């Protein structure tokens, strides 16, 4: 029962995987995340609306200043239903929406509370408002203000189809072979194809050809910061300059450090360079010190900043305050926004310029822009959140404008009249139907093709359509590198199946087991990380400990550490034992002494096995055994013991395209022990195994027989032509 | 090449050297900007041997101009291989054209037989320089040293980066 | 590829297919063959248009 | 090899200056009155081409990287036959393919090129 | 090796903390600065709520320190005041200020 | 309100870092009345330090934690107090830096880490 594993067990585990997740799980999970959590936060961002009407001083009775406060509360979502022209209300089902050209959607209810404050406007004195009237109907059903209608994706949590059995689907006349994952808009089925994006909060070092004085560039997007190094290699003149937002001329780096709060010159180099012995680092930083030593004053730099604003002739002190506020408000917002976090910003700027200068000293290379680990996929959820935020902002602006208008006439406003509930509904319906992802007024410049009409020609065509990703680069753009297949696509993208013509390589189809992460909070991770022996970045001195690992969380440096091996072992223990959900990625780079933790959304991951060293057998072996496979067979035939049972026991692990840079995988299980030509790989420190190589293929190419005896373009051609065969697209 | 020189490699390499663009920055393994406060004597033993060579080999005008030599030095440790590749004699090419161009930089230079080819490039300026000017030694000399490395052409024709032999 | 070791220069690790279409391709050489084919696919799909413009 | 020198008062780097009546070099801080006596006529250095031997880079805890290969060569110091080996980690274009071996036990660095 | 010493853990009541507001006073220097010699008593400390930075000037004006508030110190520090009985009393930390010397 | 009280500032003061939950639990006002709430134990070699909470406290909190040394020598840190221009008084100079971690021997660690799991699951973004 302690025996090794054979490929039959691999197919057993895959059978369990598809019996648990499904082929369209990504859309459903993104929609559930959006509806349950993000929708509440989008309104809670802008709950309070304030009107401050000062006294017109026309008469004594007009000397009272007024304040109006509007606040929002919970969100309630009903099951989809329709009200006919007669005013009768009945629950709407997909058949009626399809036949009658309706729109599958539901209604949204939000709590609203109002407050009125009145103060006596005494000139020369601060206004002291007092609570007088507060309208809050939380104790009655009239408090739920109807705000709009939201489309519903099939088979999601709200839809009636979620809990339907086979006889339920037949009496309602469903195809049991239908999976959901699409909207019904205007009586036609629509689907949202995943949209590819380049990640943010990651410093990237580039390079330039030299007809121009530019030599290197360091980029970060949080708001953008460019710290450029000018001066050719080997010359005496070295310049390092940063380009801040709303500052045009630009100013050097030592001036930035002086303005930021680090006055002494010796501390600058402790911020930049983390190795005392290296002399080339300081040699390249010498001209910066020489030029920045002339001015020991923040205020000259702040005067530099003040002149370049649109307003001209401002007094010096106001310019000082403005330039002071620019740093904490718009300079690297992804670290912090509130006041007093200057040490973190100074160290992060030092780290960025350190990495730029390291690349400038040929110790490393340019960042690869094609690496699939630096790309995120936007599903229905994020796109809906974007559009909902925009429309809600416009709607609340309109409410404020109308309420001001009715205050001008001294008329009480009806909250059920100030709201134009048609704005949200019309905007969402127009965006989903036309596909132009933007406002109706500015739809010309918005993204297109985001929403497409589902293809039902054959069943495999529906399957292939619900699993498609688009790379929003100009399809006539002559950039060859995004088109070509890249080393990081192993197991996450189908190599065979791609369109032909102008969309070659730009349209991608996932493999059978490449899921996507939903999103999770980073705060508990940071709290635990500081709990288990992490020194904060405030109390970090380079010279006391020059061999300290740096610690990152989603691209913001929080400090250092001294013994990282046990931290990684404990972190992976907790990730494997369910204390943290396995969608979080945790990489360690030994060569540069770095730790990176990612908890964001949009990362493609695939399952893999786990290799551990068994001393009783004297060598390594998988954690999985014949007992687990027997339990899987028992549960499958009984259709308990499921895929999550394997996951929580530390038998499988989800690996993205970034952690893969620091692992070793044995492809066949028998390759882990000490026709065709199969070579015995020299490795002996294996960490994971491939569940099965066949899964590196999509859904289209999983029907060719013996695909490896074929030239690859032939596999591509059949993956194309498999969507034009005639057959039973649905059993109903 | 010419009909006579076509079959022999040596005239071909002479022509190849005579065509390629050669500049000072390419021929210095260490064109190091050093402090040269008193060029009369140094601490490094290697340049000390070269010192007495020219100090017994300088004319009366050079003896008068001893004070014109900059308080900083272009100390040229020159690579033997690069110098011999372009058939570049140390003295004639190092000094004739360089002093002829603007009478800007004088040199104490050794014969090629020394194990370390060390040149001392000391710029020449009138003593009539202003007090504020004379105080800012480094300010003039770093700039003129950069303009010296970049803008002096020992031999060759412009814009031709490489020349290569083929059969 | 994640199945190799750092600084590997052997032919089988750098895209050499020692099998045949009658024998069968192992996964890694299958992947490398796929990239090789993708190159020519792209070539046709775009340089059709460029050559069209030149011809006109 | 010129080294930066910081003033003992405000940590600012010391600028050179000359003393004509004694003809001696000094380092002064432009912000305070500190002056210190120069010990050598070597203040600045500008090399052009780097004749640096290729370096293995960071070595600390390199034996726990599981993507690094192995070898059975014998240690020249502790006579152990297990070690890690890798190519030069400096990314110059023209670097040769000369290996570097780090011993498992004594953490000793050596190369496969035994040139006398 | 199991010999240990005994330090009881005491605290300071609310009546003393009400009129005693604590503030972490941090000086930036590369040298061990002590007020016994480097400060000529008395010292003048004022603010010229966190908008005005702290200013600590000596009687002769030679030693002037300007202190700014550093925020985001997520570590809630504690003060361990030693009493006459050798016990340690806890004092919660309210604010942290960093001082630098005037040029 | 100008002079500094240095008459009793000669004694060295420990610098200890407490965990967030433990520190917040120790900010309780009712327990500030000079009550003896815990004790420390120092090894003969001084490498291992154990903090044991007194039994007078509720059994809902772990009664054992361990301490680790960050810097063997700690310099240029002073502890002050300010009371009612405000009158300031230095308390002393900092001697050692130590950090608190939960003890594995006390099972209550798991419980609070269980609560940590309870913290992890509820909040979402």
């Amino acid at each position: 029962e302690s025996a090794p594993i054979t490929a039959e067990d691999s197919w057993a585990v895959i059978s369990a995987f598809f019996r648990e997740k499904g082929l369209v799980s990504q859309q459903l999970d993104s929609f559930n995340q959006f509806v349950d959590y993000t929708l509440q936060d989008i309104i809670c961002e802008d709950s309070t609306l304030i009107l401050e009407q000062l006294a017109q001083h026309t008469t004594e009775s007009d000397n009272i200043s007024r304040k109006y406060e509007i606040s929002f509360g919970k969100i309630y979502v009903t099951k989809p239903m329709v009200n006919e022209s007669d005013g009768v209300t009945h629950a709407l089902y997909p058949q009626e929406a399809r036949l009658r050209n309706l729109t599958y959607s539901s209604g949204l209810f939000v709590d609203v509370k109002k407050r009125t404050y009145e103060a006596i406007d005494v000139p020369g004195r601060e206004l002291k408002y007092e609570l007088i009237a507060e309208e809050s109907e939380d104790d009655s059903e009239s408090g739920k203000v109807f705000i709009g209608r939201l489309p519903i994706m099939l088979r999601s949590k709200n839809c009636y189809l979620s809990e339907a059995t086979e006889s339920d689907l037949y009496k309602l006349k469903e195809c049991p072979f239908d999976m959901g994952g699409y909207f019904i808009i205007n009586g036609s089925e629509k689907v949202l194809i995943a949209q590819e994006r380049s990640a943010g909060n990651i410093v990237q070092v580039f390079k330039k050809a030299a007809p121009s004085p530019i030599s290197h560039v360091a980029e970060i997007r949080s708001s953008t910061l460019q710290v450029k190094l000018y001066g050719r290699e080997g010359s005496s003149a070295r310049t390092i300059k940063a380009t801040l937002p709303y500052i045009k001329q630009d100013i050097p780096i030592v001036i930035i450090f002086r303005a930021l709060g680090i006055i002494p010159d010796g501390e600058i180099l402790e911020h930049i360079c983390y190795d005392v012995n290296d002399w080339q680092m300081l040699e390249m930083l010498k001209p910066c010190v020489e030029d920045g030593f002339v001015i020991q004053d923040r205020e000259t730099a702040l005067d530099f900043i003040g002149r370049r604003g649109t307003a001209l002739g401002i007094k010096k002190e106001k310019r000082i305050q403005y330039a002071k506020d620019i740093l904490q408000k718009e300079f690297l917002p992804h670290i912090t926004q509130l006041e007093g976090f200057e040490s973190r910003k100074a160290f992060f700027l030092g780290y960025m310029i350190n990495r730029l200068l390291l690349c400038a000293l040929d110790r490393k290379d340019q960042d690869d822009r094609d690496h699939f680990g630096k790309k995120r996929l936007d599903l229905a959820g994020p796109l809906l959140a974007q559009l909902f935020k925009t429309l809600f902002k416009k709607l609340t602006k309109d409410i404020f404008r109308y309420m001001q208008r009715t205050v001008e006439e001294a008329h009480d406003f009806n909250m059920k009249l100030a709201i134009n509930a048609k704005t949200i509904t019309s905007g969402l319906k127009y965006a989903l139907a036309t596909g132009n992802w933007g406002e109706q007024k500015k739809a010309m410049s918005s993204r297109a093709g985001v929403s497409q009409v589902l293809n039902r020609y054959t069943y495999s065509s529906t399957l292939s359509h619900l699993r498609r990703t688009n790379t929003p680069i100009g399809r006539d753009g002559k950039l060859a590198k995004p088109r070509q297949l890249h080393n990081t696509h192993w197991g996450l993208v189908c190599p065979a199946e791609t369109p032909e013509g102008q969309a070659c390589g730009l349209v991608k189809n996932l493999s059978l087991m490449s899921c996507i992460s939903v999103g999770t909070d980073p705060m508990p991770i940071i709290t635990f990380l500081s709990e288990w022996g992490m020194e904060p970045l405030e109390d970090y001195v380079p010279h006391q400990s020059p061999d300290a690992t740096r610690v990152f969380v989603n691209g913001v440096w929080h400090g250092v550490h001294r013994n990282p091996a046990r931290l990684m072992e404990t972190l992976r223990t907790l990730r494997r034992k369910g204390d943290i959900n396995p969608e979080v990625s945790m990489i360690r780079d030994i060569r540069e002494k770095e730790l990176k933790i990612f908890t964001d959304a949009g990362r493609v991951y695939r399952p893999l096995f786990i290799v551990e060293d068994d001393e009783s057998l004297g060598h390594k072996e998988l954690k999985v055994r014949k007992g687990h496979i027997a339990k899987l067979m028992a549960t499958e035939y009984q259709d308990e013991y499921t895929w999550s049972s394997l996951l929580n026991e530390g038998l499988v692990e989800y690996i993205d395209a970034e952690e893969e840079e620091s692992i070793l995988i044995a492809m066949q299980p028998e390759d882990l022990e000490p026709k065709r030509i199969r070579v015995s790989h020299h490795a002996t420190t294996f960490t994971h195994c491939e569940i099965h190589p066949s899964m590196i293929l999509g859904v289209a190419a999983s029907i060719i027989p013996f695909p490896d005896h074929n030239q690859s373009p032939r596999n591509t051609y059949q993956s194309a032509m498999g969507k034009q065969a005639m057959g039973v697209f649905l059993t109903n | 090449l010419e009909p006579g020189h076509a079959a022999d490699q040596e005239q071909a390499k002479l022509i190849r050297s005579a065509i390629e663009h050669t500049t000072l920055k390419s021929v210095t393994i260490a064109s190091e900007i050093y402090y040269d406060p008193d060029p009369r004597s140094t601490v490094i033993p290697e340049d000390e041997e070269i010192i007495q060579l020219h100090f017994s080999l300088l004319d009366e005008e050079a003896e008068q101009s001893f004070d014109q030599q900059s308080p900083w030095l272009l100390r040229l440790e020159l690579d033997r291989a690069a110098m011999n590749d372009k058939d570049l004699t140390m003295g004639q090419v190092g000094e004739r054209i360089k002093q002829t161009f603007k009478n800007d930089l004088f040199v104490i230079w050794s014969e090629d037989n020394d194990e370390k080819l060390i040149i001392r490039c000391r710029v020449v300026r009138p003593k009539s320089l202003d007090a504020e000017t004379e105080a800012e030694e480094d300010h003039m000399l770093k700039k003129i040293e950069n303009t010296m490395l970049e803008n002096i052409t020992l031999r060759g024709v412009e814009n031709i980066e490489r020349v290569v032999m083929m059969k | 590829l994640p199945h190799f070791s750092k600084d590997d220069y052997s032919p089988e690790s750098k895209g050499f297919v020692e099998n045949s279409y009658l024998r069968g391709l192992t996964p890694q050489e299958f992947f490398f063959h796929a990239m090789g084919g993708r190159e020519g696919l792209i070539d046709t799909a775009v340089k059709t248009a460029e050559t069209g413009y030149i011809q006109r | 090899m010129t080294t930066f020198r910081f003033c003992r008062d405000c940590n600012n780097m010391l600028y050179p200056r000359e003393d004509k009546e004694n003809n001696r070099l000094l380092f002064e801080c432009r912000t305070c009155s500190y002056v210190e006596e120069a010990g050598s006529p070597l203040v600045y250095r500008h090399e052009l081409i780097t004749n640096i031997g290729e370096t293995a880079g960071v070595v600390q805890d390199i034996g726990s990287d599981p993507t690094l290969p192995r070898s059975d060569r014998e240690c020249p110091k502790c006579h152990s036959r297990e070690n890690v080996f890798f190519q030069s980690q400096q990314r110059r274009k023209d670097t040769s393919m000369v290996l570097f071996f780090v011993c498992l036990s004594c953490s000793h660095i050596f190369t496969s090129d035994q040139k006398n | 090796p199991n010999e240990y010493n005994e330090f009881p853990l005491r605290a300071i009541p609310k009546e003393d903390l009400e009129n005693m507001r604590t503030h972490l006073l941090k000086f930036q220097s590369k040298k061990k600065i002590n007020p016994v010699t480097d400060f000529h008593l008395p010292v003048r400390l004022h603010r010229k709520e966190e908008f005005y930075p702290w200013v600590m000037e000596d009687f002769d004006g030679y030693n002037t320190w300007v202190g700014s508030y550093e925020a985001g110190n997520s570590d809630s520090y504690v003060l361990l005041s030693v009493e006459d009985d050798g016990s340690f009393t806890m004092i919660p930390a309210d604010k942290v200020y960093k001082f630098t010397a005037r040029n | 309100s100008l002079d500094l009280d240095l008459e009793r500032s000669n004694r060295q003061v420990w610098l200890v870092r407490l965990p967030m939950f433990l520190a917040e639990k120790w900010r309780d006002r009712n327990n500030l009345h000079g009550q003896e709430l815990g004790k420390i134990r120092i090894n003969k070699d001084g490498s291992k330090i154990t903090l044991l909470l007194n039994e007078n406290d509720n059994d809902s909190i772990p009664h054992e934690y361990d301490l680790e040394l960050t810097k063997k020598v700690v310099e240029n840190e002073y502890v002050f107090t300010e009371q009612n221009p405000k009158k300031t008084a230095i308390v002393g100079t900092v001697c050692h830096e130590c950090q608190v971690m939960p003890s594995m021997n006390d099972p209550n660690y798991h419980k609070i880490v269980e609560q940590r799991r309870n913290i992890v699951k509820l909040n979402n973004k």
